[PDB]
């Protein structure tokens, strides 16, 4: 039941969903959504099987229901259910969507931002954002009264901000809005948007620090 | 121009089936001339109104056969669908084609339908009305109620309602149109008998039955065709008028200011 990309053919790297392994290690029943105009222009996005269009166009069809037959021995069901072979797909590395979910830890730390120290020796210094590495960033902050570069990896900094700052919102519902926040607290941040005057509260991680005007 | 019967047009309604918001047409900022501050219905104003509400509109539906009123984008940046579905004109209620239209793309959209023609009251609540019977099962009665009690009296073309129950209902049991409000017909061009005195045993006549008969027959007495007063109007003398007192015999007369 995982995901796979098809590797030749019209569906090239498109998402489809194993849904039967055969044990004979030759192919696996895929799950598409097909990339076809129904027999109409050839004599193509990816777009739901309308089983109704291709019953009236007419062609290569052959109907059981909602399980169908069409244009080259593809078969599909209510989405396409089809064999392909296990080397014509890719089954390490796919990593799918949300968005194909409906069909079928993360750091991210920006120039200019401001962060906090939560724990260690160099604890509660507040400096801004230089550079950005991966996982170990081993940052160089800009902290109030220190003219020295230290390092802190990802685990140990947080993005802190000061109440009465620009703030934005990277992910999740509140992604777009823009505003002020108000009061900080251990994790809950409270904010007011530029558009309207209702109270967002986000994780302090789902905050950044950016001086652009909101667009409404 | 601005469209007639527009500024004194409320801009909404209350929703109707919990699904549709019945609207006059919005006009852009090009028409800012032309509409006081009080009276201005740009796009922005009903997407503002709906964020304080934290309410989001699916779908905007437009009906007036025109872009002249406000720009589309407007209502597209605010990330609602915008359609322009062209109606059947001079005046003929939206065909069997227009309705199938309508039908087709709303019930592909909580959020609110918008959907707004000129005014407000005709082809939208006649397509809404359709909507209600055709795909939520409702009564052409209820429909046509309900909408006249959201949007006030909604549909006030007597050929829309009749059409309407002929479609899905009894024809011979449709409503005849509603009388309507003063406010309709305030911009198409007195209450103190006489100016400076206060008069005993004179009260001026707002009784609806007695008032159109004085009118009536005031104007039966005159052989007066068109509508108004039917006393002689006198004109102003000029030195093309004063010819005329040669021509025939004239009386003449002081004329003291007074009210006729
Ligand atoms: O450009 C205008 C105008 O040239 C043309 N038009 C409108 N009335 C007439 C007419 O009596 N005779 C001629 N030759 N041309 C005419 O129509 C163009 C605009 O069309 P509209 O969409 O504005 O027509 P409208 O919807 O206003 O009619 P109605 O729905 O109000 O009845």
């Amino acid at each position: 039941k995982s995901w796979v990309r098809l590797k030749r053919g019209i569906y090239k790297d498109d998402i489809a969903q194993v849904d039967y392994v055969e044990p004979s290690q030759n192919t696996i029943s895929l799950k598409m959504i097909p990339r076809i105009d129904y027999d109409r222009i050839k004599a193509p996005p990816q777009r739901l099987f309308d089983a109704e269009k291709i019953r009236s166009l007419g062609g290569d069809v052959a109907s059981d229901g909602d399980f169908l037959i069409f244009e080259g021995n593809r078969y599909s069901r209510k989405f396409l259910f089809k064999s392909f072979a296990m080397s014509a797909v890719i089954t390490e590395g796919v990593k799918p969507t949300l968005s194909e979910l409906e069909k079928f830890r993360e750091h991210n730390f920006q120039p200019g931002d401001n962060v906090e120290v939560c724990e260690g020796e160099l604890i509660n210094l507040q400096g801004k954002i230089l550079s950005v590495d991966g996982n170990k960033i081993t940052i160089m902050p800009k902290h109030e009264d220190l003219k020295d570069m230290l390092e802190f990896p990802a685990q140990e900094l947080r993005k802190y901000f000061k109440m009465g700052d620009h703030v934005k919102v990277i992910a999740g519902r509140f992604e777009g809005d823009t505003g002020l926040i108000v009061r900080v607290e251990e994790n809950f941040v409270i904010l007011f948007s530029d558009l309207t005057m209702h109270e967002l509260k986000v994780l302090p991680r789902d905050l950044q620090l950016c001086s652009e005007t909101a667009s409404g | 121009k601005i469209p007639p019967r527009w500024l004194n047009c409320p801009r909404r309604g209350q929703p109707v089936a919990g699904r549709f918001l019945p609207l006059k047409t919005m006009l852009g900022p090009r028409y800012d001339s032309q509409v006081a501050e009080e009276n201005r219905f740009h796009p922005s104003m009903l997407s503002n109104y709906l964020k304080s509400l934290k309410v989001k509109m699916g779908l905007l539906v437009d009906l007036t056969n025109t872009s002249r009123f406000y720009d589309r984008n407007d209502i597209e940046k605010e990330g609602i669908k915008y359609i322009k579905l062209q109606c059947k004109g001079h005046g003929e209620c939206p065909t069997t084609e227009n309705t199938e239209t309508f039908i087709r793309l709303c019930e592909r959209f909580p959020e609110l339908i918008g959907v707004h023609c000129t005014h407000g009251f005709n082809r939208t609540g006649f397509l809404i009305c359709a909507f209600l019977v055709e795909k939520m099962d409702w009564s052409i009665e209820a429909a046509v109620a309900t909408f006249a009690q959201a949007r006030p009296p909604g549909i006030y073309k007597g050929d829309y309602l009749k059409e309407l129950f002929r479609r899905y209902g009894d024809i011979e049991e449709a409503p005849p149109p509603p009388l309507l409000p003063d406010w309709c017909f305030e911009d198409d061009e007195g209450a103190i008998f006489l100016e400076g005195v206060t008069v005993k045993g004179v009260t001026q006549v707002t009784t609806q039955p007695k008032l159109g008969e004085v009118q009536q027959k005031c104007h039966q007495f005159c052989g007066w065709e068109g509508s108004g007063f039917p006393g002689a109007q006198p004109v102003s003398m000029d030195k093309q008028n004063i010819k005329l007192l040669d021509l025939k015999p004239y009386k003449v007369s002081w004329k003291a200011d007074g009210t006729r």
